[PDB]
């Protein structure tokens, strides 16, 4: 058991790959296409670090293009993973528009029951937490009067 | 238990990359980290031990 | 480091661990202590989403 | 015990030698003039240069530096006698005189980190910044008690005497008693000199009379005194005798050649020197170079006026160099201390720590006359958000606690950054509230850059290549020396020169006809001055300020 451990640590002392100047420039052309398809910017930084391991695994004094081919296999799984199961108007406008311009009465639409309203808007109770807890930071006039006065004074 | 591709990732982290000792100010992160997810109910936590 | 129950840890260290995982160093957020230990360790985060 | 000493010869020799030193009769009377000045000004602490003590009697100086308590007491008595000889009435008014030390000390001029236990029971000098204080309470030093029954008077030096020989009541004579004030403060080595690797040292300072109000939290002071231990395990304290103040003000000839405009433009290449591994945002770089420079000292005696403390905010998309730029400035940072996010130690407040009273000076306070780098701005609490507003306006921090009232210098600038909470594009709504920052007070900042990932494929090619080339198979210190030279130069404005610049200021306002212009006149001054500071010119150049106008012009897109 113990023997297999030391072999892994052994290569980490040796090799120590770097960034190839001559070989990367052709590989960069592939990234240009890849960059077309915060997701994009983080990707190159992330992929390059992972690729460095492959050179260490094979005593490679530089990075070859075959390593990128392996990087594709990692992205293949992440492609479905990005679903988490792109739109700007659904996020902010839907919360703002139905706040006051939908229901002027305001009765029965307090904080204890408005969670039910979020169900019709396809918003889970976990997503509203990012919203509900941050509405006081938004400077809403109505929310602060309802939220703070009833917290301890009743 | 566990998918083949998942095991493929594990080796990638253990070897790790290389922290380029830049002369020029701050150096480079050079360290990948993984968030292990997946379906529950298969005693997954014990597997990673 | 194999972190287990990452979602179940205290937030007190969370406000610090965020930078540490990026700058490979832990910082002290007290009034005037500037000591910065070397925290180049990689992270294996296993937790229930 | 009550046993007494009859005419110690060492003490008498010390008294005679010190009196001869003070009796500057053969000389012009430099110290005698100082004695007259102190009598006239109603001050009772004479400061003596140690170098003169070496010059007149080396043995005296050596003994003083090696033995503190008795030598200081004897010298104090000598000063008392000399003052009484010059004027008896002034001496009769006061009880005991005190003596402070100034000048240069060869081996005893140490830093808090260097000040190890080895300097115990020796007079030392400590340099640093104040990190904590307490309020000013009086401590009793000589209590006089009178007993009406026994008609006796009892006096004690330093369990409080409450009972007579036969437990009679004792009503103390307060007027005859003497009380002197007392204050406990602490120090940290300067950020530029204290390594970030190993643990910090804190040294206690006790202030006697005439020193409680001389130093305030957040400034940098020199403390000199006797280093003793109050009673196996002993806690170190430093009883001070003189405190001054600091005022944060061999390659010069190498610098001068760099400043010649005939060869090349130094400003343009200098701007890229600070963000070496960040492609693009060259306009952003010029602003960041501006933030370091700029004047921060005006002839303000006993008051305040317009200042250079204006700061630059950075908002953008994640991993788009928004977080990294702070680090690059932080590294080669002159007089700068990092702080980020919550900072649960009172970011700009003393917080009045209990269970000790300590007043922990905050990040903005400990960073006086520097630049403060702050990351994750929205992470700060609403209290900090409310608090941080007051700092930038008047230039001071006000703290009001239970009895604790304080004045702190806030000569500071801020280079802050925060993610747009959830916003990814942040172009439909005005950033004034879209960046999570709630108040409209954001207009107070100098600049607000937006680094969105606009679909610009031409730039995308250059960004990828720039990362890879950086391996450098085949000039940090240069900028550090630059800022020092500009720190002692005040590139004064010329109204005749400024007029042409000011003419286009209106054209800046008129751009909206075809986000506040009313403050812009303020930022034009600092930015134009910054350009001249790069060239070490004492006069603002028309070309130099013209690039400042363009900086403003592209500042609002």
């Amino acid at each position: 058991l113990a023997k297999l451990k030391k072999f892994i640590a052994y290569c980490r002392v040796k090799c120590g790959p770097r960034l190839s100047a001559e070989a990367a420039e052709k590989l960069k052309n592939r990234y240009i296409i890849m960059r077309s398809g915060p997701i994009t910017v983080r990707q190159l930084e992330a992929i390059v670090r992972i690729a460095e391991a492959l050179s260490k695994m094979k005593l490679q004094p530089f990075a070859t293009e075959a390593d990128v081919e392996e990087a594709l296999r990692l992205f293949q799984v992440s492609t479905l993973d990005a679903a988490l199961s792109q739109e700007d108007q659904e996020m902010l406008s839907r919360i703002e528009k139905q706040l006051k311009r939908r229901f002027a009465i305001g009765s029965q639409v307090s904080e204890h029951s408005i969670i039910k309203d979020f169900t019709k808007q396809k918003y889970p109770e976990h997503a509203i937490h990012k919203v509900l807890q941050l509405m006081l930071r938004r400077g809403e006039i109505q929310h602060r009067m309802q939220r703070k006065v009833l917290y301890r004074l009743k | 238990f566990g998918g083949t591709d998942m095991k493929k990732a594990i080796a990638c982290l253990l070897f790790g990359g290389s922290r380029k000792r830049l002369p020029d100010g701050l150096t480079r992160r050079g360290d990948i980290n993984l968030l292990m997810l997946g379906d529950p109910g298969t005693a997954k936590s014990q597997l990673l031990k | 480091v194999c972190i287990d129950e990452f979602d179940k840890m205290r937030e007190d260290d969370r406000v610090a661990i965020h930078e540490a995982m990026e700058q490979q160093t832990i910082s002290i957020a007290k009034a005037g202590i500037t000591t910065t230990l070397n925290s180049r360790c990689s992270v294996l985060a296993a937790a229930n989403s | 015990a009550g046993t007494v000493v009859l005419d110690d010869v060492e003490l008498r020799e010390a008294q005679r030698d010190y009196l001869d030193f003070l009796d500057d009769e053969e000389d012009q009377g430099i110290y005698q003039s100082k004695v007259r000045e102190l009598i006239s000004d109603n001050q009772y602490r004479l400061i003596v240069n140690v170098n003169d003590l070496r010059r007149k009697n080396e043995k005296r100086a050596n003994r003083l530096l090696n033995n503190a308590f008795e030598e200081l007491v004897a010298f104090q008595r000598a000063l008392k006698d000399f003052v009484a000889s010059i004027d008896a009435t002034y001496a009769k008014q006061y009880e005991e005189f005190y003596v402070g030390l100034e000048g240069s000390f060869g081996s005893k001029h140490v830093s808090p980190r260097t000040l190890t236990s080895c300097f115990l029971s020796c007079v030392v000098c400590v340099e640093g910044i104040v990190t904590k204080c307490s309020l000013v309470r009086p401590k009793v030093v000589r209590s006089v008690h009178y007993c009406p029954a026994t008609k006796k008077t009892i006096e004690r030096r330093y369990v409080y005497p409450t009972k007579d020989e036969e437990n009679n009541p004792l009503e103390t004579e307060y007027g005859l008693s003497v009380y002197k004030d007392h204050q406990t403060i602490t120090i940290q080595e300067m950020p530029e000199k204290a390594p970030a690797g190993q643990l910090p040292r804190s040294v206690d300072v006790i202030l006697d009379d005439d020193l409680v109000d001389k130093a305030k939290p957040g400034d940098r002071v020199q403390v000199v005194g006797t280093y003793r231990c109050l009673p196996g395990t002993f806690r170190t304290v430093l009883i001070a005798c003189n405190v001054k103040q600091m005022s944060k003000d061999e390659d010069i000839a190498k610098i001068k050649k760099f400043s010649k405009t005939r060869s090349k433009d130094i400003f343009d290449q200098l701007a890229k020197s600070l963000a070496p591994s960040i492609h693009g945002h060259d306009y952003v770089k010029k602003a960041i170079l501006c933030l370091l420079l700029g004047g921060v000292e005006r002839d303000l005696e006993n008051g305040s006026h317009i200042r250079g403390d204006i700061n630059i905010l950075l908002i953008g998309d994640p991993s788009v160099a928004k977080s990294q730029l702070l680090r690059y400035v932080l590294c080669t940072a002159p007089r700068a201390i990092p702080t980020t996010g919550r900072g649960s130690s009172g970011v700009g407040l003393t917080a009045a720590v209990t269970t000790d009273r300590r007043l922990e000076a905050g990040a903005m306070v400990l960073a006086d006359r520097g630049v403060v780098c702050i990351d994750e701005f929205d992470k700060m609490s609403d209290m900090d958000r409310t608090a941080i507003h007051e700092v930038m306006e008047q230039g001071r921090v006000t703290i009001a606690k239970a009895g604790i009232h304080a004045r702190l210098n806030a000569r500071c600038s801020v280079l802050a950054a925060a993610n747009p909470v959830y916003g990814r594009y942040d172009q439909y709504k005005t950033p004034m509230e879209n960046i999570g920052l709630q108040d409209s007070l954001l207009s107070r900042f100098d600049l607000l850059f937006i680094m969105l990932d606009q679909m610009d494929p031409e730039q995308d090619r250059e960004i990828s290549d720039h990362v890879l080339r950086m391996h450098r198979y085949r000039s940090a210190a240069f900028m550090k020396k630059y800022i020092h030279v500009a720190k002692i130069i005040k590139p004064v404005l010329t109204q005749e020169s400024a007029t042409y610049i000011a003419e286009e200021y209106s054209r800046l306002r008129s751009q909206d006809s075809m986000p506040v212009t009313a403050r812009t006149l303020e930022t034009l001054i600092r930015l134009a001055t910054a350009h001249a500071k790069a060239r070490m010119s004492k006069t603002v150049d028309l070309q130099d300020a013209e690039e400042a106008v363009e900086l403003v012009q592209y500042a609002y897109f």
